[PDB]
């Protein structure tokens, strides 16, 4: 069947994308410290194929690690819009999930999901470096389940 | 049979470039108390495949402010000239046996800078422009010094033919009589390849991504592929110049094995150096190669023009 | 003599690279004048036969021009072989 | 450990050895089992073009020995 | 109490000046940095094999909430 | 064909001259001079001079690299001009091409064009020499004689370069 | 010939990869995505505005120093002549004048970038 | 690349911490100090502790 072959190609491109996730070098607050510890020797996100790159144009993932303020919200959407697709967003910490400790502040966006779409929510204040690494591994398994080519074939 | 020969050259180069990315990521990892890629394939042997496929099925975008023709020409020019630097290399038999191989590589190297200048200018971004003008500054720093260093080493060899460097170093390596030139040549190749501590045209910590900040997806891959193919090529050039290998006409394979190892170890040193030193300032690089190397290079050019004459050791012309 | 070995020591401390440069360049200008082997560099160049040795027409009065290449007359490269 | 870096180097090393090996074998394949002729100066080329005429098959690597003189 | 971190005078004896001249020309102190990273290459990496190996915690760890029973 | 390689390069040589002679942004003008300097290496290289071909190309790559830096500093405007941006630039570009086209068309059909000089169209290969040289390159021997024969040329050229450095410092001091 | 094929093959391969890159992937273009990158905030002024060159004097000196390789690269052939005394004298003379040229621009603050 | 004027625009991580502490008891305001200098957590607690 022709839907079997596309499913195998869909596996191939899915494998190529979850095995070469390149997060954007984008940190905001304390949650970025735990994002560095994921790159530190103990966890070494680089061994999973995850490499930080500074340019939004050379990134596949935006980890919103820290608080999002009304002054910073326009900048966050700009660097998100400039990421070539496919792009994924991982919300790290309570501040980026629903505002966290500063939910009722006049200068804090109550959740980064009000500005950009979100794929994985990592809870914690801050999440442990092992909790963020669990979130990135959940994102990879979420990319493994994509069936773009099996949906194109059935159109 | 010549088309096959070209394919037996460019295709292995790309595979070497692909797995030099893996080697760098793991070599730096262990020098940083890490492991590097060890999940995507056994010992990360499939990591280069995933990254290549990922980039070539990703969306490429032309900036609204870009000059489209220059934006697309530049990545083509970088990879096309990156592969062209290999055809005169004797390993031990070159693909294109040039009588002026040394000069051909100099001209091609200079022409390959414009892939950086035009990519940055065509991007129409301030960060791409700043990185492009660092390329102008960086090429003004080493180009004059790099030529005279080669000239001093060719005054012991005899001509500009690269195959003749194998004959020159048949009794002894050229690094013994010319280790002062070897030191200044090695640091000049780091500058020419835009490698740390002279990775200024890109400058992640200063310019985000430098000249290729706007490039994405496949077009970004060509710049990456060209940069690493240049590291290997320049380290092959260094081995041929100062670490010449003995050539047996009836066992040319033995040459390649010994010659291949010397290029890898010189290539590992580039990874070794990136993990050990901070980054220069692009004005301090100019002072390094104009106030330290250039005064000594001119003195060693006078010495190497007089030394053969005062010892009756002028090499043959042919 | 005391001052002379005080300017040299200062440059050797503040600009060692320039001290090496002028020493290497200085030796390049002097040694060729003093070297006894500079004559042989010129003799080897002459002995290299780029052109054909066009023969002369024997007019009967050229005793020092060899009739055959394997004759004792003419220039010899015995010095070069032992050099 | 550090020897888990070697497999990547081995793959890189084998790829850099092929270009040299292929050229040596292809030259011998296309030149009668001998090295490709090096003609850097016009005298060497004039002797190569002379070899084509002597060969009788329009190949400069088909050498004729003393069996061709009589 | 205090201490100066960068208040020193280099000895101007000829041997010391020559030692610094060798350092400037022969890059001695730049090769110590190479030696330091070379040693790390041969040290066992500190990377745990997550998710099969988990970083140590303590009973006081504050994770996900739960409502308990008697 | 491959017998007209020099002529084909010479046509590209002219088209690169109509590139920077139309005077677009010096960024694109410097691109035409790199193109014409590359084929110029090829034309000079097909007549027996390889050192000359690779030296002019090598020198003109250094010059244009400096000109690129100067262009972004002294000779730039908000909208750099391309060959299609001005009727003045486009008119000069089309006029140069149409003039090269008719010169090529007549020199290939009639094989004889007379403009100031009588030009022939039998192929550049008809004027080559039929006698091979010895065990050396004639151009290399001639250039190598700059240091044995051209002592007076070395002194004047050497002095000019030294005076060149002095001169530029005086001009750019200012105030 | 063999050089033309080597050059033709190298650039044809590069052009194919660029062609593949722009036609294989899925595209989603809007104005925000293609806007210039300046770290999340809109640029102030065109990137085509003048960018001062603080090393202009060294750049000019580069042209004069970049010719010396043209005059100095023939030295290996020049050493094959019978007039080594003349050739050696004029080879060192040309390099010495280059050293004087560098010395003048160095002592006169010519290698120091303008502020 | 010479700098003529640095103009640090800050406030992209201003969260109204000082205003929130007014709606919190002294115990409830303690974790707000772990998140000011989030590289020196127990030194921000100590300064607030000594003040109270
Ligand atoms: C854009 C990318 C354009 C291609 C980049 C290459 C630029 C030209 C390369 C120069 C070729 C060369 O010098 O080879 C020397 C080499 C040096 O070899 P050689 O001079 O030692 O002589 C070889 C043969 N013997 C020794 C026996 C005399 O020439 C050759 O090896 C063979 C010459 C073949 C003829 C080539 C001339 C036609 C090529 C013209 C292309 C011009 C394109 C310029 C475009 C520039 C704009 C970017
Ligand atoms: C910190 C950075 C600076 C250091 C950079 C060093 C990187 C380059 C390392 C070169 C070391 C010398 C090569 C040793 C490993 C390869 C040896 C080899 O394969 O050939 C056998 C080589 C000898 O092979 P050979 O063919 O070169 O013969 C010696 C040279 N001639 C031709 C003159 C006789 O053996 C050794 O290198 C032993 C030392
Ligand atoms: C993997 C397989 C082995 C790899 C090769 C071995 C590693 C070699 C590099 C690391 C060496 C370890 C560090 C070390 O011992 O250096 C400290 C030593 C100590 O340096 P120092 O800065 O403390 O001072 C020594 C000199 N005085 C006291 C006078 C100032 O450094 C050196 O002595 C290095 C000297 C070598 C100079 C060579 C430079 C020219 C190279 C030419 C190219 C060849
Ligand atoms: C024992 C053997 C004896 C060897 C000779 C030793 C004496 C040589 C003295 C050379 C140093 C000259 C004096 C000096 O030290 O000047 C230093 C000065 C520093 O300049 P800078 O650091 O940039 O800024 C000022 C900060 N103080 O630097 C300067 O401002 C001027 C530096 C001059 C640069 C000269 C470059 C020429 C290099 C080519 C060398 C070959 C010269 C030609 C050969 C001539 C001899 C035949
Ligand atoms: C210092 C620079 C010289 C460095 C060494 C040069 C290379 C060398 O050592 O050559 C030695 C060579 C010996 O001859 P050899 O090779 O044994 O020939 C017999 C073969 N059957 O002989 C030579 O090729 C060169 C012999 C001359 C030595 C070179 C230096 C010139 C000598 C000048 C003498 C004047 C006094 C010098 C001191 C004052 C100068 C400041
Ligand atoms: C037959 C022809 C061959 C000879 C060629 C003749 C030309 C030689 C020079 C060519 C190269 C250009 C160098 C000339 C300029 C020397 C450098 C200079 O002028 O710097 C000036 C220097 C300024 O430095 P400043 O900032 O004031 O602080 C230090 C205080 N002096 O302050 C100074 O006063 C400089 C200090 C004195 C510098 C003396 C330089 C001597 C150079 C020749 C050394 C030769 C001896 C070495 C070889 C011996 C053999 C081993
Ligand atoms: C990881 C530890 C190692 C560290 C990295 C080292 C780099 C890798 C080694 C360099 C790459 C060499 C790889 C190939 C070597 C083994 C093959 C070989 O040596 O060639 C054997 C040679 C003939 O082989 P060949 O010409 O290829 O056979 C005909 C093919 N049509 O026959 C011979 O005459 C030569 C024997
Ligand atoms: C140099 C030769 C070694 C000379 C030497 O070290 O002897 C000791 C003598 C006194 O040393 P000191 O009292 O500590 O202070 C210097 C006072 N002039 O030291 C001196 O007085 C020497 C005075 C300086 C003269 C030389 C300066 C020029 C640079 C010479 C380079 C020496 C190193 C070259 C490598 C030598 C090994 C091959
Ligand atoms: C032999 C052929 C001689 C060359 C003739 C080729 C035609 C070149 C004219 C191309 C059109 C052009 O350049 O514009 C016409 C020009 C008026 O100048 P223009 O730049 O158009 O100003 C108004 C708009 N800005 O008007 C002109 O300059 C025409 C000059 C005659
Ligand atoms: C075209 C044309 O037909 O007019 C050419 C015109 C008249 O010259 P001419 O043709 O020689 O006189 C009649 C003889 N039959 O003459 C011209 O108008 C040609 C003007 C060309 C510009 C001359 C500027 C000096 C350049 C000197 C280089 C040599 C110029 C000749 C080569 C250019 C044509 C390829
Ligand atoms: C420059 C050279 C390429 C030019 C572009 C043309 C090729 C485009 C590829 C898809 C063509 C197509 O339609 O693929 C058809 C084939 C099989 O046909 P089917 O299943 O019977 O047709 C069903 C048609 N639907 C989908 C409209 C219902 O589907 C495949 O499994 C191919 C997918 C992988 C292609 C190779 C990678
Ligand atoms: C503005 C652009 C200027 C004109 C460009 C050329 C095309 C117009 C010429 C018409 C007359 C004609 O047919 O001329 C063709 C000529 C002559 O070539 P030939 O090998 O003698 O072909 C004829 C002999 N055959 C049949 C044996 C092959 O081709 C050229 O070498 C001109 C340059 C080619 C274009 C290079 C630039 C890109
Ligand atoms: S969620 Fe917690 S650790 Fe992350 S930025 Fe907010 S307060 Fe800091």
């Amino acid at each position: 069947r022709g839907e079997y072959v596309v499913a195998k190609l869909d596996d191939l491109i899915n494998w190529a994308r979850r095995s070469s996730l390149w997060p954007m070098t984008f940190g905001l607050a304390c949650c970025a410290v735990e994002m560095m510890h994921m790159a530190a020797p103990r966890y070494d996100m680089d061994r999973f194929g995850v490499v930080f790159r500074a340019s939004p144009r050379q990134s596949d993932v935006m980890i919103v690690a820290g608080t999002l303020t009304n002054k910073m919200a326009p900048a966050l959407r700009k660097v998100y819009d400039q990421m070539p697709e496919p792009r994924y967003v991982v919300s790290m910490g309570s501040c980026a999930n629903g505002g966290g400790y500063y939910h009722y502040s006049y200068s804090v966006v109550r959740g980064c999901d009000r500005i950009v779409p979100v794929d994985i929510y990592v809870p914690g204040c801050p999440p442990t470096a092992e909790a963020l690494l669990y979130g990135i591994l959940q994102l990879q398994k979420k990319i493994k389940r994509e069936k773009r080519l099996r949906i194109w074939y059935r159109r | 049979m010549f088309m096959i020969n070209i394919l037996m050259l460019i295709i292995p180069i790309l595979l070497a470039v692909a797995f030099l990315t893996l080697v760098e990521r793991k070599v730096l990892g262990y020098m940083q108390l890490r492991k590097g890629p060890n999940v995507v394939g056994p010992y990360g042997l499939l990591q280069p495949i995933a990254d290549a496929i990922k980039l070539f099925i990703k969306e490429p975008l032309r900036p609204a402010t870009s000059s489209a023709s220059m934006f697309i020409l530049a990545p083509i020019m970088a990879l096309g000239l990156a592969l062209t630097m290999w055809i005169p290399l004797p390993m031990p038999y070159p693909l294109i046996n040039m009588n002026l191989g040394v000069l051909f590589m100099l001209a091609m190297s200079s022409l390959a800078v414009y892939s950086i200048l035009w990519s940055g200018w065509a991007s129409n971004s301030k960060y791409a422009l700043i990185g492009a003008l660092r390329a102008v500054a960086q090429t003004i720093s080493y180009e004059v010094t790099l030529a005279i260093i080669l000239l001093s080493v060719l005054l012991m060899s005899g001509s500009f033919t690269l195959s003749t460097l194998i004959t020159t170093q048949e009794q002894m390596w050229l690094i013994l009589p010319a280790w002062p030139l070897a030191m200044m040549w090695f640091i000049s190749t780091l500058a020419e390849t835009n490698r740390a501590p002279f990775d200024l045209t890109e400058g992640e910590s200063e310019l985000v991504s430098g000249f290729n900040v706007e490039y994405a997806a496949g077009p970004f891959a060509l710049f990456f592929m060209a940069e690493y193919a240049n590291i290997i090529m320049m380290n092959i050039f260094t081995a041929i110049l100062f670490l010449g290998t003995s050539h047996n006409p009836h066992m040319p394979e033995l040459y390649t094995i010994n010659f291949t190892i010397k290029s890898l170890l010189l290539t590992m040193s580039f990874l070794w150096i990136r993990a050990s030193y901070p980054r220069f300032r692009y004005d301090q690089l100019m002072h390094l190669l104009w106030k330290n190397f250039l005064p000594l290079t001119l003195a060693l050019c006078m010495w190497h023009v007089s030394l053969p004459i005062l010892t009756s050791g002028i090499p043959p012309q042919t | 003599a005391e001052r002379v070995a005080a300017f040299l020591k200062n440059v050797w401390a503040k600009e060692p690279v320039l001290v090496a440069s002028f020493a290497i360049a200085g030796l390049a200008v002097i040694l060729p004048t003093l070297s006894p082997y500079t004559k042989y560099s010129l003799m080897i160049n002459r002995a290299t036969p780029y052109n054909y040795p066009v023969p002369l027409r024997d007019d009967g009065n050229m005793p020092d021009v060899p009739s055959h290449p394997q004759d004792p007359q003419g220039p010899s490269l015995e010095w070069l072989k032992r050099l | 450990m550090w020897f888990e870096v070697l497999p990547g180097i081995a793959v890189m090393g084998v790829c850099l050895f092929i270009p040299g090996m292929a050229t040596a074998r292809i030259h011998r394949f296309s030149n009668g089992g001998k090295e490709k002729r090096v003609a850097h100066y016009p005298y060497q080329w004039y002797l190569m073009e002379r070899d084509r005429r002597v060969s009788g098959v329009n190949r400069s690597y088909v050498s004729k020995g003393l069996e061709n003189i009589d | 109490t205090y201490k100066y971190v960068n208040l020193r005078e280099p000895s101007m004896d000829m041997k010391s000046v020559t030692d610094r001249a060798a350092q400037t020309l022969l890059w001695t102190e730049l090769i110590r940095g190479l030696g330091m990273t070379l040693s790390y290459l041969f040290r066992e990496p500190a990377t745990i094999n997550y998710p099969f190996e988990k970083g140590p915690l303590s009973p006081r760890f504050r994770g996900e909430h739960a409502l308990r029973r008697y | 064909m491959m017998l007209y390689i020099v002529f084909i390069l010479s046509v590209i040589f002219v088209m690169g001259f109509v590139g920077f002679s139309s005077k677009p942004s010096p960024i694109y003008g410097g691109l035409g001079l790199i193109v014409s300097g590359g084929v110029g290496c090829g034309i000079v290289l097909n007549f027996g001079g390889s050192f000359l071909g690779l030296m002019v190309f090598l020198i003109y790559l250094g010059g244009m690299m400096v000109v690129f830096g100067y262009t972004t500093a002294m000779a730039t405007e908000q909208y750099p001009e391309i060959w299609l941006s001005n009727k003045a630039v486009l008119g000069a570009f089309v006029t140069g091409l149409l003039m090269e086209f008719f010169m090529v068309y007549y020199v290939l059909k009639d094989k004889e064009v007379e403009v100031v000089f009588e030009f022939n169209g039998l192929g550049d290969w008809v004027i080559y020499d039929t006698g091979d040289s010895g065990f050396f390159s004639e151009e290399a021997m001639g250039i190598a004689a700059l240091y044995s024969y051209g002592t007076w040329l070395v002194i004047v050229t050497g002095w000019s370069l030294l005076i060149g450095v002095v001169v530029i410092m005086e001009i750019t001091r200012g105030n | 010939m063999n050089l033309m094929l080597a050059l033709l093959t190298n650039f044809t391969l590069a052009t194919l990869l660029v062609i593949i890159a722009f036609w294989l992937p899925q595209l989603n273009v809007y104005s925000e995505k293609t806007s210039p990158y300046e770290c999340g905030f809109d640029p102030m002024g065109s990137a085509r505005l003048p960018f001062s060159m603080k090393f202009f004097l060294v750049a000019i000196t580069f042209l004069l120093f970049d010719l010396e390789i043209a005059l100095l690269l023939p030295l290996p052939w020049a050493s094959q002549t019978a007039n080594l005394n003349t050739m050696l004298t004029m080879a060192l003379f040309l390099i010495i004048l280059l050293a004087v040229s560098l010395a003048y621009e160095w002592t006169q603050k010519g290698l120091e970038w303008t502020e | 690349e010479m700098v003529r004027k640095c103009d640090p625009h800050i406030g992209l991580l201003h969260r109204g911490t000082e205003k929130l502490i007014e709606y919190k008891t002294y115990l409830q305001a303690l974790p707000y100090f772990d998140r000011l200098d989030y590289v020196s957590m127990m030194c921000n607690e100590q300064a607030y502790s000594l003040a109270v």
